[PDB]
């Protein structure tokens, strides 16, 4: 739990990218505050949602990821 | 078994050993009327303040009315625990002992009857508490905040 | 073991083009046999390079430590 | 009579069970079907606790005590509160 | 007994609270209560069946009532395409405004949910059409359910105890069940459904009042009385009907097509009428076999002596058999939840294929409901068929009476079946597992080619013989030579192949390789689940490890920590590790079931012959994107219909997880933690006034495995039917 | 039997502080145990229910919630200082009981006298199938 | 064309995803120098899958709809070259191994603990014990003539 909380505090309240103006664009779009506080909202924002990389990752450099993804939970 | 400070002490045992529910030189109804009053003045506060209908003109009275019923759900459960365990006309089980070794006389609050009368009491005495509660706090009510 | 990550920095990874710009250039430190179809395991990372991406950070100490040449490494 | 004992003749009378006894339950006597002259008795199941040690030792055959269970008590289940 | 429980004096010396616990899980119970006899165990039976059948028909009659009373079958009859059913009135004073608004759908005047019971389809397909049928239909039901429990009080008094020797008697019951309660019965229904359904459908509304001069034919009752029974048969419904009235509909009653009505979807009427019908005498002239009080007929005893194979490669062979069935329940319950799970598995398996009722092969949501429900009750009264049976071995087997028989003949070679058993779960697992781990590697390097791929060919000829073109084998009845074919032309095989050959419908899909993996890992559940159960069967009398089990009863905690350790040996504890893997099977088949039809009906089946081959794509088109109608069932911008599930939905995914914490952390740890507790509230002031009755301890061990698989079933239920409810019900396609 | 009881008097108690390991509740209402020795020196040991205290000079006298620890703190004194011991019960009607030796001499070896209670004398692959004795009071085991 | 499946020698889906996979090899490829090793592994792995498509495209492969192969175990020996041949090899294969791990043991229970032996193998033994696989079939065979192969009411102990 300590470590899922901080991959999303991390991608919803620091990471990210900045604009050439200055504007910026977290790689998660900031929901955390506003997310954080339903387990619902846990397996919507955060758990399924994050999870798409690493399950289209077939037939890819990343493929490896994918692999483990099912073995792990083996 | 060991005895800290916490445990025995001059003030820590004198406060417990006043407080009603010891003092066994009081009829037993009277000790349940007092703690039933007390528990009533007490739980009227976060019941009313967060109950489900705060921002409406009406919290007052459904925060006392929830605090009523609790008290009388209360007193069901006092009065069945009391017809559960004790017999109607066997003994006490209450500490004859006290701290110097003074054989006390067993304490009618731990009787059947006895316990009847504590139930009644504190029903009543939670009643009067809530009402009591809500007719300071929604009158006569300047220097709180609610 | 610290043996072995010191040699597959030098005889194996990018770690020069790396040094180059290390600003959008994927640390890469392990290659993989193309025997049984894992060359896709080869992704890109930049850099004229081909090889599992790694995250162990090594890269960050050998550039804070003026490593900047694979001799040392070696 | 909470738990149960029972003991069977092919108790080689070596005697490891009373000294495993957590309880004080078993002891020997005199017997003329081995040896030793001793076979194992149960005069204080009251007190049997439960706990297999006991015939958890008996190196004979298969066994030669058992401890069938029952019904509970106050003092068949080690409580202390 | 001077205090709770009244039925065992062993229970109420016990101080401690686990009194309680086994005072709940031993009373059904009847063997081991205090003082108990054969005939009071009969008569114990008795009462409770009839208590038993004054709760279902109660449950039904409310059923009734409630749709009657808020449903909207009556306007749902106009439009049972385009108006959701309804269940009944929400009245939960937790909800704000938004609730209220999603949840007062399908033309109500209040929040209510949507009936997927099936229930509408069955009430009109017989034919009622007002509210006032279903009044009367549950006022007749209240008044059979008092009735009945009247009965379960009157057989519990003198003057009507029955004694053992009339329940002894079991070639009359046996005669009586299978000529009265089947015969009859199907004859009943086959009248209500020539007296009321097939006219209601033709749009005459009959009831108990007009029944007794509308024929249910022009001149009946005279035509088979000519003999020549074909007039029943003449005039039959058009195949450009309207199933609420008469347009094109005729005059025939019984017929034979093979076919689907069109507009329906599903079975004509006539034919069930027909199938009945048939039955009916069929079941009638079959419960003519046993002699009870006349000479004639057969003597059931006289059945399974006669039987000896010449050499006796059987040995004594069923000699004996009857006595050591007619004097123990146990072997007739075992039997009886056998049986009584393979048809409700059939029920499920044809429930989906056939659709008897009209206008429910629509309503995808209703027939994934029901087939996922008969799947998991036949499963469960499978797992407790040979529970019973194992039951029946370790009380009422006995070996002198039985010496040499088939029954003490399976015994002496249990390790041989055992370890065939073991063979065959191995060889399915090793192959399933590696083809599935093969295709996934293969793809996860994008060589979709390289995997392996086989083709049903043995369920795609099956599927040939039954009438399927589109593989092309030309076999029987796809062939113009064959005698069966060229013999059908005429009787059904019309609209049988109408059917078959269309794709639209849901009989005789299509099947590719995934199918065929997935029948393979099904075979593997099926066997690895028997091997749990028959293990705990052959080997609960004893296995070298304890050859004197059967003396420790059925359920014991184990045999101590010796001797290299007994923790879960007990039978009870084989049904206690079998229970996993039935659940672990019927979810797989579900599965499979529920992506093929959910590809079908949107058109798609090509996505999941495709991408149903690899795990991943299992876990990626099936789950991840069918989920993600439901996770989104409530939001920090709103909520929706959807609610309920999702909050159910995550309900499960938490009470499963509970489930854990009894299976893993085992009693002394609690117990000394109790110890703790008990200290620590005894030496507390304000709080040693107040005493305890019963000194807290910790659950027992076999308790803590029951309570752990409850919730561990719970779970694992609630989660997949909210999951299977809001994936159909968000999209209904 | 000349194997007569003791009569546990009322001797002083080992020095130690007073801990959560002693009586409770059930003590006061249903029973405890007493064990009692002679010590040989003033030594240190670890009593049953947490930490160690200190034994005096001549008779001991110990009390314990259950009979399984002071057994083990008996056989703890048996094989580390070899030294002898009883326990006795108490009920709080003020009654005293005398249990574990029943004889003076252990129960390990043989001492006459004792009687047979609960044996059978046939192996235990002999035992019966509860079907032979269903619907009784009787059990296979006897 | 068992059930309608065309070689893919001749339908086209399987066209479809060799010219797919080529293309998205090929467009990866053009990211390096020409000449460079991994470039060139790359066009290596091109034209070996490439071929691999053809060598497929030669054996009578039926194809399914959505083109992949799709293996005919019917019994038909047509299409052995799927499971017969290769399942009668894994058999040899696989008597081979049960028969000398079996006549090993057989041989090494005649010592005084043969446990020491079943955890630290007679290589010398085993060696001359190995090859002899050749003879798994036959060998068994006579066995089971001669009733040397099981045994009858002799269960534990040996
Ligand atoms: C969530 C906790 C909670 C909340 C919201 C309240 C809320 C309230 N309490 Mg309160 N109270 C609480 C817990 C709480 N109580 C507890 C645990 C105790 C200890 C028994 C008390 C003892 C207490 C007293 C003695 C009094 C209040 C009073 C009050 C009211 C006015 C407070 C003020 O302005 O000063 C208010 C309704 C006052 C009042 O007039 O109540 C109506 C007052 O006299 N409270
Ligand atoms: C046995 C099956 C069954 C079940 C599961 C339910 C379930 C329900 N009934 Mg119900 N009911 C049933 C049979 C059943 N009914 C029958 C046979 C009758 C006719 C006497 C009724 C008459 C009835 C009324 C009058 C009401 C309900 C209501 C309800 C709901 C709230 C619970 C309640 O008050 O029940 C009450 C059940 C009984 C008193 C049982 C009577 C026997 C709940 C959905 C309430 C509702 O409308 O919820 C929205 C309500 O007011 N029921
Ligand atoms: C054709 C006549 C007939 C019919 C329709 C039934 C119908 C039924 N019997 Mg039945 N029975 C009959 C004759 C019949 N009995 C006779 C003649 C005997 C004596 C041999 C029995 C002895 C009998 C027993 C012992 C039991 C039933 C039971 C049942 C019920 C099974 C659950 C459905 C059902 C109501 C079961 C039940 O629920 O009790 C009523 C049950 O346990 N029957
Ligand atoms: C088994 C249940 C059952 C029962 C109780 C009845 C009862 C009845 N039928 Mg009947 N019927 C049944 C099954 C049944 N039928 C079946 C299965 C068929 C189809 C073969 C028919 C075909 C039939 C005809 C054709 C006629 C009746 C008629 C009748 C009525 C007078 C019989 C003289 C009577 C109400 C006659 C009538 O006038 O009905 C009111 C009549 O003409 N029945
Ligand atoms: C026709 C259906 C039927 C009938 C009449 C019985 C009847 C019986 N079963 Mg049984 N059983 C059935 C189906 C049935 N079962 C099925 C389908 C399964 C598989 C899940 C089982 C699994 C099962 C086990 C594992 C055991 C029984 C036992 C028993 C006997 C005692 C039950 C009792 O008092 O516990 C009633 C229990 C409770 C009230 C507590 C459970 C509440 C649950 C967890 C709530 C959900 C009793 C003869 C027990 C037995 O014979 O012991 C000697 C026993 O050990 N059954
Ligand atoms: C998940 C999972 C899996 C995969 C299994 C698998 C198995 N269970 Mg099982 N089980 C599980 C969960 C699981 N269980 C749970 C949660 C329970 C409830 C407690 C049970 C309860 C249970 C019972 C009660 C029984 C089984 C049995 C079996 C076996 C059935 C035969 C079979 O299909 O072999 C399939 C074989 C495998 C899946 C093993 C292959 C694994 C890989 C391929 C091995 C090679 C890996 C690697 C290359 C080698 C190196 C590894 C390492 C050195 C790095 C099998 C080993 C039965 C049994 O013993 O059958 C004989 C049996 O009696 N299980
Ligand atoms: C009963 C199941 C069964 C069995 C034991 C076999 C077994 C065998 N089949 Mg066979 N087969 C099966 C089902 C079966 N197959 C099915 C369902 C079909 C499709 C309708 C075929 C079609 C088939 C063909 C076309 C051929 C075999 C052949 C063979 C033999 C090589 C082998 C003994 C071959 C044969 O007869 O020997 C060369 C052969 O040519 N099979
Ligand atoms: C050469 C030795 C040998 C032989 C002839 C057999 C033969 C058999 N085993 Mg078996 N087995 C073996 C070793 C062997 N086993 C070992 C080492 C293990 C432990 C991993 C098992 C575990 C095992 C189980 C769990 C089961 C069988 C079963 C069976 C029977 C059916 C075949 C099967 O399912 O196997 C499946 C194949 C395997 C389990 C693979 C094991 C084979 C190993 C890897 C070979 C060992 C060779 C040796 C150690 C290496 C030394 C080489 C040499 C130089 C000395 C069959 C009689 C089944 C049965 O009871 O049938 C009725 C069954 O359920 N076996
Ligand atoms: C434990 C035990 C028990 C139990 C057992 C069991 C539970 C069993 C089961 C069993 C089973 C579960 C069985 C099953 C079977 C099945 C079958 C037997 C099937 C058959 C089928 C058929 C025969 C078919 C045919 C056909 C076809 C193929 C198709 C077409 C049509 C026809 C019809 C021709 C008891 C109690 C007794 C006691 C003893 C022990
Ligand atoms: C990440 C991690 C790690 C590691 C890991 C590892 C090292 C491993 C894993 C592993 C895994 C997670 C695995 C899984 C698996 C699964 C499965 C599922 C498997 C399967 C297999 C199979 C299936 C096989 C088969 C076969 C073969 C191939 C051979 C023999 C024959 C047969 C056919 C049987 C670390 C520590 C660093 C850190 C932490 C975390
Ligand atoms: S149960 Fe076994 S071990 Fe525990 S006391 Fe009685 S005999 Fe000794
Ligand atoms: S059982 Fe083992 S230990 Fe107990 S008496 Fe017989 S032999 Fe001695
Ligand atoms: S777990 Fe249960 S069974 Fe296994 S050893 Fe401990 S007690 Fe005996």
């Amino acid at each position: 739990v300590v470590i899922f909380h901080f991959s999303w505090k991390m991608q919803s309240d620091v990471w990210g990218t900045i604009s050439d103006q200055g504007v910026v664009t977290h790689i998660t779009g900031g929901n955390f505050a506003q997310s954080s506080i339903t387990i619902n909202g846990w397996l919507r924002d955060f758990l399924w949602a994050q999870a798409s990389q690493v399950i289209q990752s077939y037939g890819s450099s990343l493929s490896a990821y994918g692999l483990f993804f099912l073995g792990a939970h083996f | 078994s060991l005895e800290t400070p916490v445990t025995s002490s001059p003030l820590v045992a004198w406060y417990l050993s006043n407080l009603p529910a010891y003092r066994t030189a009081v009829s037993p109804l009277l000790r349940g009327i007092e703690v039933g009053l007390a528990h009533g003045y007490l739980l009227v506060g976060p019941f009313a303040l967060t109950g489900p209908l705060r921002n409406t003109p009406v919290h007052g009275q459904a925060g006392t009315l929830g605090a009523i019923g609790l008290v009388s759900i209360l007193s069901v459960c006092l009065t069945m625990y009391g017809v559960a365990s004790f017999n109607e006309g066997e003994p006490s089980t209450a500490p004859v002992l006290t701290l110097t070794g003074r054989k006390k006389e067993a304490d009618k609050l731990q009787t059947a009857e006895g316990w009847s009368q504590f139930t009644g009491g504190f029903f009543f005495g939670g009643v009067s508490g809530a009402v009591w509660a809500y007719f300071l706090l929604y009158v006569l009510d300047l220097p709180y905040f609610f | 073991w610290l043996s072995g990550m010191y040699f597959h920095g030098a005889r194996f990874s990018n770690y020069e083009a790396w040094l180059s710009d290390p600003t959008h250039i994927g640390p890469s430190a392990q290659v993989v046999w193309p025997i049984v179809g894992q060359e896709i395991l080869n992704g890109d990372v930049g850099g004229g390079f081909r090889g599992i991406q790694i995250t162990s950070g090594f890269f960050q100490l050998w550039r804070a430590s003026g490593i900047t040449s694979e001799l040392q490494l070696y | 009579m909470s738990h149960s004992v029972k003991i069977y003749d092919t108790c080689i009378g070596c005697t490891q069970c009373v000294r495993a006894c957590p309880t004080d339950v078993l002891e020997m006597i005199p017997w003329d079907g081995c040896k030793a002259k001793q076979i194992a008795s149960a005069p204080r199941t009251e007190d049997c606790v439960g706990c297999k040690r006991c015939e958890s030792a008996c190196p004979t055959d298969f066994l030669s005590v058992r401890v069938y269970l029952g019904p509970e008590t106050t003092r068949s289940m080690a409580l202390s509160y | 007994e001077l205090r709770f429980p009244r039925f065992s004096q062993g229970l109420a010396q016990d101080p401690t609270t686990r009194r309680i616990w086994f005072g709940i899980a031993t009373a059904h119970d009847f063997e081991s209560h205090d003082d108990i006899t054969e005939e009071r165990l009969y008569q114990n039976i008795f009462a409770s069946h009839f208590g038993q059948l004054a709760i279902i028909f109660l449950w039904t009659s409310g059923n009734l009532f409630h749709v009657a009373w808020q449903g909207n079958f009556e306007s749902w009859i106009q439009d049972p395409l385009h108006v959701r059913p309804i269940a009944h009135a929400i009245w939960d004073p937790h909800f704000g405004q938004p609730a209220v608004e999603a949840f007062t759908r399908g033309g109500a005047a209040g929040p209510v949910n949507i009936a997927y019971s099936g229930v509408y389809q069955w009430w009109y397909t017989i034919g009622l059409r007002t509210n006032e049928d279903l009044y009367t239909g549950a006022l007749f039901l209240l008044f059979l359910s008092t009735l009945s429990l009247i009965a379960s009080w009157l057989h519990l008094q003198p003057k009507w105890k029955p004694s053992l020797s009339w329940f002894k008697n079991a070639e009359s019951r046996l005669n009586h069940h299978l000529s009265g309660l089947f015969g009859v019965s199907s004859l009943a229904w086959t009248g209500h459904l020539v007296h009321v359904a097939i006219p209601a459908s033709r749009g005459e509304y009959v009831r108990w009042n007009n029944f007794l001069d509308v024929l249910p034919y022009p001149q009946g009752l005279g035509p088979l009385l000519t003999g020549q029974w074909n007039l029943y048969a003449q005039n039959p419904d058009s195949s450009n009907h309207l199933f609420g009235t008469a347009q094109g509909a005729g005059t025939a009653i019984l017929t034979l097509l093979g076919g689907f009505h069109p507009q329906t979807q599903s079975l004509w009427l006539t034919d069930m009428a027909h199938h009945h019908l048939a039955i009916a005498f069929i079941f009638l002239i079959a419960g003519h076999m046993y002699r009870t009080n006349f000479g004639i007929g057969h003597s059931i005893k006289d059945l399974l002596e006669a039987h000896t194979p010449p050499g006796g490669r059987l040995g004594r062979g069923h000699k004996g058999l009857y006595d050591t069935i007619n004097n123990s329940i146990h072997f007739q319950l075992g039997l009886a939840l056998a049986s009584l799970g393979v048809i409700t598995s059939l029920v499920a398996q044809h429930m989906y294929s056939l659709p008897p009722y009209a206008f429910i092969a629509q309503d995808f949501t209703t027939q994934a409901a029901l087939y996922t429900h008969h799947q998991y009750i036949a499963g469960f009264i499978m797992t407790g068929a040979f529970a019973h049976g194992a039951i029946f071995f370790i009380r009422d087997y006995n070996p002198e009476q039985n010496e040499d028989n088939v029954l003490a003949r399976m015994l002496d070679h249990k390790e041989a079946i055992i370890s065939h058993l073991s063979w065959a779960s191995l060889f399915l697992g090793f192959h399933t597992l590696g083809l599935y781990v093969h295709n996934d590697v293969m793809l996860a390097f994008g060589t979709p080619e390289k995997q392996i791929l086989i083709e049903p060919i043995f369920a795609q000829w099956i599927q040939s013989a039954h009438g399927k073109t589109t593989y092309g084998f030309d076999i029987l009845l796809s062939s113009t030579n064959g005698p069966a074919f060229n013999a059908g032309r005429s009787l059904w095989l019309p609209g049988w192949l109408n059917a078959v050959n269309e794709n639209s419908n849901s009989l005789f899909l299509t099947i590719g390789p995934g199918d065929f993996l997935v029948h393979h890992a099904i075979a593997l559940g099926l066997h690895t689940t028997t091997l749990i159960l028959v293990k705990g069967a052959l080997d609960a009398r004893g296995s070298k490890l304890m050859p004197d089990k059967k003396d420790f009863g059925y359920s014991f905690p184990c045999d101590g920590p010796g001797r290299g350790g007994t923790c879960d040996i007990s039978a009870w504890d084989a049904f206690y590790l079998a229970v996993f893997w039935m659940l672990n099977t019927i979810g797989w088949v579900t599965f499979y079931w529920h992506w093929k039809h959910i590809t079908l009906w949107q058109g798609n089946v090509s996505q999941f012959n495709e991408s149903s081959t690899y795990l991943m794509g299992w876990l990626r088109d099936y789950l991840w994107l069918n989920s993600s109608q439901l996770i989104n069932g409530y939001n920090p911008f709103g909520m929706n219909s959807l609610s309920v599930w999702a909050w159910m939905f995550l309900f499960g995914h938490l009470v499963w997880a509970t489930g854990f914490m009894f299976l893993i952390s085992w009693r002394g740890y609690w117990q000394e933690l109790i110890e703790t507790l008990a200290w620590a509230h005894e030496r507390t002031p304000l709080a040693n006034l107040i005493r305890w009755r019963d000194k807290p301890v910790a659950l027992s061990i076999v308790q803590a495995r029951l309570v752990g698989l409850a919730h561990f079933s719970v779970g694992y239920i609630f989660t997949y039917a909210a999951f299977l409810i809001a994936s159909t019900s968000g999209k209904f396609g | 039997g000349f194997v007569p009881p003791q009569l546990d008097p009322s001797t002083p108690s080992p020095i130690f502080g007073g801990s959560t390991g002693g009586l409770l509740r059930k003590a006061q209402v249903e029973e405890f145990y007493v064990i009692t020795w002679t010590s040989p020196k003033e030594q240190v040991f670890e009593m049953p229910t947490g930490g160690a205290a200190i034994m005096r000079e001549g008779p001991n006298l110990l009390k314990l919630a259950r009979k399984e620890q002071c057994l083990a703190l008996g056989n703890r004194l048996r094989s580390k200082y070899k030294i002898a011991y009883q326990f006795y019960r108490v009920f709080p009607n003020g009654e005293v009981q005398y249990l574990h030796p029943k004889d003076g001499v252990y129960p390990e070896k043989v001492n006459a006298g004792r009687q047979g209670v609960g044996q059978n004398f046939r192996s235990i692959g002999k035992n019966v199938s509860p079907i032979e004795v269903k619907f009784t009071g009787k059990n296979s085991f006897d | 064309d068992i059930a309608g499946l065309t070689p893919c020698k001749e339908s086209k889906a399987f066209a479809k995803r060799e010219k797919q996979s080529v293309k998205k090899l090929n467009s990866s490829l053009k990211k390096y120098a020409p000449d460079s090793a991994p470039a060139l592994a790359i066009q290596a792995t091109i034209d070996k899958t490439k071929r691999r498509f053809e060598n497929y495209g030669k054996f009578g492969l039926l194809c399914g709809s959505d083109g992949l192969p799709h293996l005919i175990v019917s019994g038909d020996q047509r299409h052995w070259g799927e499971f017969i041949t290769p399942g009668v090899l894994f058999l040899y294969i696989a008597g081979w191994i049960g028969w000398v791990g079996r006549s090993y043991l057989i041989a090494v229970s005649g010592e005084k603990k043969p446990a020491m032996r079943e955890i630290i193998i007679d290589v010398e033994l085993a060696a001359r014990i190995i090859p002899r696989g050749f003879i798994w079939p036959v060998a068994a065979y006579r066995e089971l003539i001669n009733g040397d192969l099981v045994v009858d009411d002799a269960d534990i102990g040996y």
